[PDB]
RNA sequence: UACCUGGUUGAUCCUGCCAGUAGCAUAUGCUUGUCUCAAAGAUUAAGCCAUGCAUGUCUAAGUACGCACGGCCGGUACAGUGAAACUGCGAAUGGCUCAUUAAAUCAGUUAUGGUUCCUUUGGUCGCUCGCCACUUGGAUAACUGUGGUAAUUCUAGAGCUAAUACAUGCCGACGGGCGCUGACCCCCUUCGCGGGGGGGAUGCGUGCAUUUAUCAGUGGUGACUCUAGAUAACCUCGGGCCGAUCGCACGCCCCCCGUGGCGGCGACGACCCAUUCGAACGUCUGCCCUAUCAACUUUCGAUGGUAGUCGCCGUGCCUACCAUGGUGACCACGGGUGACGGGGAAUCAGGGUUCGAUUCCGGAGAGGGAGCCUGAGAAACGGCUACCACAUCCAAGGAAGGCAGCA
RNA sequence: GAAGCGUUUACUUUGAAAAAAUUAGAGUGUUCAAAGCAGGCCCGAGCCGCCUGGAUACCGCAGCUAGGAAUAAUGGAAUAGGA
RNA sequence: CGUCGCUACUACCGAUUGGAUGGUUUAGUGAGGCCCUCGGAUCGGCCCCGCCGGGGUGCCCUGGCGGAGCGCUG
């Protein structure tokens, strides 16, 4: 059957908590700091971090 | 009885009895020549195979069968049936989630050769895997070693 | 059709198995040969791979073996008389690969004749004189006769092939598969195999 | 439905035709097929009945019997040329043969030799 | 299925010929020949994706069917022919010559001999037997069988052959220090030296071989063949030498070679 | 990200669930400007299907006397382009679906010294002593003509004509060699004997493959009843091999002569061996729920032995005769599964819990069973035959079906 | 270098072998990303072409191999039928 | 707290030798294929041999009708 690939994953994460006003306030600072579009870019460089922090601490138990 | 109590002569096909015994040597008594083999991986053939009388096709030694694939181990249970017997093979089956394991067990039916006499309930044998010897036999006793007997009271 | 396989039957543990496909070709039987004695009559069968197996249905002649002599010949087949499968099928007269026939001794008793000079299976003489005369005595020279007389001390043969042969019929053994290869190549029991098969056959009718 | 040799009866039945039984071509190889075959007894019931004379009458009839024609094509096994011909061994087999004449209005006539087989 | 396969999927051919899984749905398929299909490279691939000659498998179908692509002195048609290991595949058109041989990574990559070299080739003797009337038969291998070979070479040998008559040339004896190259496996295109050889009668003996960097591996006797003796390689080595490097050795190499051509 | 919050009470600590919270995976509602990817009649009905397509195929190298073209270059077998048809091969791959299936499939492991194998590639094709060979016979296509039927990829009679279709059948190697049988001859201890041998006229079978029986012990196994030898024979009329085939440029020898004998490159073909592709059956271990399933199997093969039949092969695969065995609380057997198995997917402290009909691998199936032909390979279904269930046309005499293929 | 184990296991470490895709992950500016397996160097134009990659990790349990001998199981000579 | 009274909903039991839908085996019948033993509607060959006939010389080289050999065979 067909060629294709279908290869794809999300590059970010909802919050656990929604209507935090903590996290609300921090993430309106950013976005208003930085110039984002919405909520889904300061989470998908959340999951980057997340991403990247993971890799480091996996690196270091080891 | 005697050997040959089948409705067929039972004889060696390697061996061949009728060689031209006439006036030239006595008669007799010439004993038969009898057919053996190593079967490899260094187990040593029994002297009961070595000069014995019977006549068994699935005998290791004796017998037109070779023994290749896996070398197992096992405890006779029961010795019931004809030239043959059933071992108890017990192992452990691990179980991750609890990482604990499971006592566990499978009979094996194997084809006991009359080369081995002092088998009792009990000895370790080690069998061989050779052809299909009947539906659910597949292994040939190879060497028998005995559990805490040989001092009969 | 008639099937071979595994599947039909009880596992070990005695529980009925559930067949996962319908009858493989493969795993194919076919009817028995059931070969008697008669004139030739051999039908080809195409098998796996290509390959052709003989169907025989009628046997009279076969290639039978001395051993003892090293002399094999195409001797013809006169009937079944033991076999340690069934008694039906010395009844009915069935060649098998292990069955017990009769069989002419004219050609292993000119063989004999012809090779060890010594008149046997003929009880008195003088009756087939042009023939057996001639070959009896040969009138040959002195060398060759050396060669010969000493071939008529080890031309000893055991009391129960001379009643054989006395009789005419050798008991032997077919060895070949009469159903497979098409033929039915034997050869002629001696000693305690001989003595085995003469006390079944006198087991059956003595 | 054809009639076929043997079926000994008048009447129609279904019978397992192979390769070159009769009245049936294989689709492929192997292929039988059941097929109605008329029996081989002639009675009333039949559209045509084919006939083949084989001793001529007296008087010719008109159009079978008279106004021979001529076979589409002539030997193309050397055998069968030296067969026809009374050729013994070696004697001008290959312009023996017969060149079949062409011979359109449209085009320009000539003659059409066969290539010779063994 | 009801028979042999003739098809082949793209993701489930051979990781060494390195084909890509958007173009197409299916694999070469490589044909029967002398070779196993999972250890052999179609002449398509080694064609389009090697050297880049053709685009497509019609433009290798075309150069093919010109009679330009001559394996082991025969010329081929075939488009899946399994070129198999070390055989060479020669363009006399381009004069140029090609040797099947696996790299560190265990692929067939590129390895171009000079013309005096293309003329013989080593091979593994598989079995020796003898046929009919006493006459020695040695299967290689390849599909290849020689008749009348020397007492002195026995299986798991190796023999150097030529090309356009199928002789025997010369031949290695297999014994410790002779230099060897695995042919399957993790191991597969390393270039070492037969240390040791254990013996597991019934089953899979082991051999063990140290290359010239230390570095001592074991491997199955069947993935062991051998292409020079004791030092000297009788076939000119491909590049790299068959030595396996960590994976900070090509990172080294690669921050040299930026650097050096930046 | 190793996380919690509301609710029993007048109020408090708890137990405990309910609700809230986040993810994905189906449906659905509202809404929807751009662009790159991308699932998609699995769940219910493996229910039923109109129609169209999805498997055909030619190089110089099997067979062209089709006028369907045609160069003719002109007395010529065939220039060449070639329909159609015969021959060969493929159609057993792919594609679809998940109904069946609970040590079954399947995963890993190992074996076939217990089997077969189209094709590719490499071996073998003067290895046999044995009045056509400068080439043997017959038939049918295609094609012409006469039809039948309402109808089908339905076909009959008649007249042709070829094979790399179907058959048959030699020369050549080829001088002989070997093992028997041995007429007889010669040299012999010589003597009144044997004598130890050299020859030999005449016949008998010789090679590979098959089936027996026997003898000996060139290579390789861990281990052959292996391989290679030797002997005595068999070698099946639906009966093994021992080239009656085709193309390409064309050349050498000419004493004998003068028309013959010789040559290269291939294609096709083969009995057998090896390889490739495999396939098939086995070895060890591993599977969900259920005891309101605790004893099953064994008359009717259940476990094993002996000898056979069948099968490609090992085997209760089957038969005959025997023995009474075989499996179970370490869960047999039975039942259920809204179970095809696995690689994987969702969730993510760790451990786990669920989902895998779904593009890769293995299996099974083609409306339900069953039986077969051909073929290396099918128990095939875009092959056939029969029954059941559906269902199409008919001039009512019959004929024709298989979308869980793409739409 | 040939042979054997002064038991047999369990256990632990190493090695072989363990399809690909997917998982993690190396490199690469897809205009970034999901992806993909590519691509980069100069060209004064004749460069009458050069340099690379398409890693690696993981792959439970069972099976094979080589080291260890703590922990745990099983044994040797008691009427000596002992070495 | 329970009976009793009203209204809904939920399963349970029940005659119907329950009814119906369903999936495995015993006994009997049994299509069809395959195998075996017969069977021979036909289609060939040899002996053609009633004949004209003839060559190395009524001793038939063959060219065909036709009888049909009323046998032997595929
Ligand atoms: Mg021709
Ligand atoms: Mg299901
Ligand atoms: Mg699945
Ligand atoms: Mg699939
Ligand atoms: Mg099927
Ligand atoms: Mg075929
Ligand atoms: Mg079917």
């Amino acid at each position: 059957p067909v060629a294709r690939s279908w290869v794809c994953r999300k590059t970010y994460v909802t919050p656990r908590r929604p209507f935090e006003k903590s996290r609300l306030d921090q993430e309106l600072k950013l976005i208003g700091e930085y110039g984002l579009r919405n909520k889904r870019e300061v989470w998908r460089v959340k999951f980057t971090l997340a991403k990247i922090r993971k890799a480091a601490r996996e690196l270091l138990t080891l | 009885a005697d050997i040959q109590t089948e409705r067929a002569y039972q004889k060696q096909p390697t061996i061949f009895q009728n060689k031209k015994r006439v006036l030239l040597g006595e008669t007799g008594k010439e004993k038969l020549p009898r057919y053996y083999k190593n079967i490899g991986l260094g187990f040593k053939t029994p002297k009961e195979a070595i000069e014995g009388t019977y006549i068994d096709k699935k005998c290791p030694f004796t017998g037109n069968v070779s023994i290749r694939g896996r070398i197992l181990s096992g405890v006779v249970t029961k010795m019931k049936m004809q030239r043959t017997i059933v071992i108890r093979r017990d192992y452990l089956h691990y179980i991750r989630k609890y990482n604990r394991f499971e006592k566990r067990h499978k009979n094996m039916s194997v084809h006991l050769s009359p080369c081995f006499r002092d088998v009792q309930i009990g000895d370790i044998v080690t069998v061989g895997e050779c052809r299909p010897l009947s539906k659910t036999v597949r292994f040939n006793v190879l060497k028998v070693t005995k559990a805490a007997g040989t001092k009969k009271q | 059709g008639i099937s071979r396989d595994n599947w039909h039957k009880r596992r070990k543990t005695g529980g009925k198995r559930k067949p996962y496909h319908k009858k493989r070709k493969y795993e194919l039987g076919r009817p028995a040969a059931n070969t008697k004695i008669g004139p030739r009559r051999i039908h080809t069968v195409r098998v796996r791979g290509g390959n052709k197996k003989y169907r025989a249905l009628r046997l009279d002649v076969g290639n039978f073996s001395w051993g003892s002599e090293c002399c094999t010949r195409k001797t013809r087949i006169i009937d079944v008389v033991y076999n340690a499968s069934n008694n039906e099928l010395v009844r009915t007269k069935t060649l098998v690969k292990n069955c017990i026939v009769l069989i002419d001794s004219t050609p292993y008793r000119q063989w004999y004749e012809s090779h060890y000079a010594l008149p046997l299976g003929r009880k008195k003489g003088a009756k087939l004189t042009p023939e057996e005369e001639e070959i009896l005595n040969k009138k040959r020279s002195k060398k060759i006769q050396k060669k010969y007389d000493e071939r008529k001390k080890n031309a000893k043969i055991s009391s129960l092939l001379e009643e054989q042969f006395q009789q005419g019929k050798l008991l032997a053994c077919i060895a070949s598969r009469p159903g497979q290869c098409g033929r039915a190549d034997g050869y002629v029991l001696e000693g305690k195999e001989l003595e085995f098969y003469l006390r079944k056959i006198k087991a059956r009718k003595g | 439905f054809p009639m076929k040799q043997g079926v000994l009866t008048h009447g129609r039945v279904r019978l397992l035709l192979s390769k070159g039984h009769s009245c049936y071509r294989p689709r492929r190889t192997g292929e039988r097929k059941r097929k109605s075959v008329r029996g081989c007894i002639v009675d009333a019931n039949l559209s045509v009945l084919n006939l083949v004379i084989v001793k001529k009458g007296e008087k010719d009839i008109p159009g079978l019997t008279d106004t021979t024609v001529p076979r589409r094509l002539g030997p193309k096994r050397a055998s069968r040329i030296r067969k026809l011909f009374n050729l013994s061994k070696e004697d001008d087999v290959r312009q023996y043969v017969v060149r079949k004449p062409l011979n359109k209005e449209g085009k320009k006539p000539r003659t059409k030799a066969p290539k010779i087989q063994r | 299925a009801r028979g042999p396969k003739k098809h082949l999927k793209r993701v489930a051919a051979p990781k060494h010929w390195m084909l890509d899984k958007l173009t197409g749905v299916f694999a070469p398929r490589p044909s029967t020949g002398p070779h196993k299909l999972r250890e052999c490279l179609p002449l398509i691939i080694f064609l389009r994706n090697r050297l880049k000659y053709a685009l497509t498998g019609d433009e290798v179908k075309k150069i093919c069917m010109q009679r330009f692509i001559k394996i082991d002195g025969k010329v081929r048609t075939d488009i899946t022919y399994p070129a198999g290991f070390m055989d060479v595949i020669s363009i006399d058109k381009t004069g140029e010559n090609f040797r099947l041989i696996y790299d560190t990574k265990g692929r067939f990559a590129v390895h171009r001999i000079t013309p005096e070299e293309a003329k013989y080739k080593l091979c593994k003797v598989r079995k020796i037997f003898v046929g009919t009337k006493g006459i020695p038969h040695l299967v290689t291998h390849d599909a290849r069988t020689i008749r009348y070979p020397d007492p002195l070479i026995k299986v798991n040998d190796t023999i150097q052959i030529d090309l356009e008559t199928g002789k025997i040339t010369d031949f290695i004896k297999f014994d410790t220090g002779n230099l060897c190259m695995v042919t399957g496996g993790a191991n597969l295109g390393r270039i070492g030296v037969i240390t040791n050889r254990e013996r597991h009668p019934g089953s899979f003996d082991v051999v063990h071989v140290k290359d010239a960097n230390g570095n001592s591996f074991a491997t199955r006797l069947s993935n062991i063949f051998v292409i020079g003796k004791g030092n000297k390689p009788w076939i000119s080595l491909p590049r790299g030498k068959g030595i396996r490097l960590t994976i900070a050795e090509e990172r080294d190499k690669r921050l040299a070679a930026k650097q050096s051509s930046g």
